[PDB]
């Protein structure tokens, strides 16, 4: 048994997106298909589900119009039609497998991630970061390697093929205005840092940019 | 559409530990069969849910024997005897007794420990900042705990809330303890025209907010 989800979607406002869920290894006809929502703050929401066998839907109150559900009983996959994304409609979607009152939702897709904005494939701008000249210099110095001004996610902020690997604190990402910027800091003996090198590594996949650069002491 | 209400919003609970997650329903969810419909998920970072209890009481087929189930009517509660890191993350509640089917608000388990001091420091902005004409003043306050952090922002004695950038980091597996990343931006025009840029950091390990500054005359 397995239910297999399409790809990371990117949509402008107002567009419409239509995600696929692929069952195999099981009656795929008999069992409802539940459409749950996450979005990346928290909580598990339940959009519908539909029956592929027959044509029967349900719908949460808040998605009744937002989402559309349809099923291909050749190909066994399973349609969800979201329409006039916003932003709020940016999140994480998976597809269960569910019988009710019997067998309960045992296997769930990958989660199919959909953001919404118009924003294009900015590459990243990552702004190294050096300690202060008015700052003391202590036993531990915790290096600062930033990135901003970077879409979509994500960003595989790195060390020097894992120069570092412990004593690493990658935060999330966060919109400051309509980019996405992150930040990190490494934990380093002062000994070590003159004479050892690392460099983040930062990359990022979908605007095919892999670019690094180090912090110079002050 | 039944209302399920978990809590509390997060149990921190020290590994050894009983763990007792409790749910409400807006309405009883039993049904006619002689059984009430209501299962408990669990879902790890960056993962799909995965079923443990269903029909209140019933484990899933591969679950340890600690998590136990109970309730009836609109009381349910969910029992976890003897926690471990591998039980960390979101327990939701499901009721799949009436149309629609709602999950849980959900109840993030974290682990508790000795507190840890918070690690405050601040990094002026770089030097191809200012070539690409911005400011970027960040502030890291690394390894403390609890989520009892606040981080507030006086520039010259003026405290600046407008366009202030949030950013926490999910408790750690190695220390178990948090982090935060908050940080602002500033125009090179509103840059160079203050002169002192300030970043406290109130914590529950100091009441005394943590003072880390810089000046731009320098
Ligand atoms: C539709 O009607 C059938 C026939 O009465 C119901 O089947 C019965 O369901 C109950 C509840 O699960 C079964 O009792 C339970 O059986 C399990 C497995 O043996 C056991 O572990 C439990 O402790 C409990 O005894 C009962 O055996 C079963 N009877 C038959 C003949 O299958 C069914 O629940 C009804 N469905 C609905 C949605 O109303």
């Amino acid at each position: 048994v397995q239910l297999q989800q399409s790809g990371a979607e990117v949509m402008k406002p107002g567009a419409s997106v239509k995600i696929s869920c692929k069952g195999t290894g099981y009656t795929f006809s008999s069992y409802w298909i539940e459409w749950v929502k996450q979005r990346p703050g928290h909580g598990l929401e339940r959009i519908g589900e539909i029956l592929p066998g027959s044509g029967s839907t349900n719908y949460n109150e808040k998605f009744r119009g937002k989402a559309t559900f349809t099923a291909d009983k050749s190909s066994k996959t399973a349609y969800m039609q979201l329409s006039s994304l916003t932003s709020e409609d940016s999140a994480v979607y998976y597809c269960a497998r569910y019988l009710p009152y019997y067998y309960a939702m045992d296997y769930w897709g990958q989660g199919t991630s959909v953001t919404v904005s118009s924003a294009k494939t900015t590459p990243p701008s990552v702004y190294p970061l050096a300690p202060g000249s008015a700052a003391q210099t202590n036993s531990m110095v915790t290096l600062g390697c930033l990135v901003k001004g970077y879409f979509p996610e994500p960003v595989t902020v790195t060390w020097n093929s894992g120069s570092l690997s412990s004593g690493v604190h990658t935060f999330p990402a966060v919109l400051q205005s309509d980019l996405y910027t992150l930040s990190s800091s490494v934990t380093v003996p002062s000994s070590t840092w003159p004479s050892e090198t690392v460099t983040c590594n930062v990359a990022h996949p979908a605007s095919s940019t892999k670019v690094d650069k180090k912090i110079v002491p002050r | 559409d039944v209302l399920m209400t978990q809590t509390p919003l997060s149990l921190p609970v020290s590994l050894g530990d009983q763990a007792s997650i409790s749910c409400r329903s807006s309405q009883s969810i039993v049904h006619s069969n002689g059984n009430t419909y209501l299962e408990w998920y669990l879902q790890k970072p960056g993962q799909s849910p995965k079923l443990l209890i269903y029909k209140v009481s019933n484990r899933f087929s591969g679950v340890p024997d600690r998590f136990s189930g109970s309730g009836s009517g609109t009381d349910f509660t969910l029992k976890i005897s003897r926690v471990e890191a591998e039980d960390l993350g979101v327990y939701y509640c499901f009721q799949g007794s009436h149309v629609p089917w709602t999950f849980g608000g959900g109840t993030k388990l974290e682990i508790k420990r000795a507190d840890a001091a918070p690690t405050v420091s601040i990094f002026p902005p770089s030097s191809e900042q200012l070539t690409s004409g911005g400011a970027s003043v960040v502030c890291f306050l690394n390894n403390f705990y609890p989520k009892d952090i606040n981080v507030k922002w006086k520039i010259d004695g003026s405290e600046r809330q407008n366009g202030v950038l949030n950013s926490w980091t999910d408790q750690d597996s190695k220390d178990s303890t948090y982090s935060m990343s908050s940080t602002l931006t500033l125009t090179k025009d509103e840059y160079e025209r203050h002169n002192s840029y300030t970043c406290e950091a109130t914590h529950k390990t100091s009441t005394s907010p943590i003072v880390k500054s810089f000046n731009r005359n320098e």
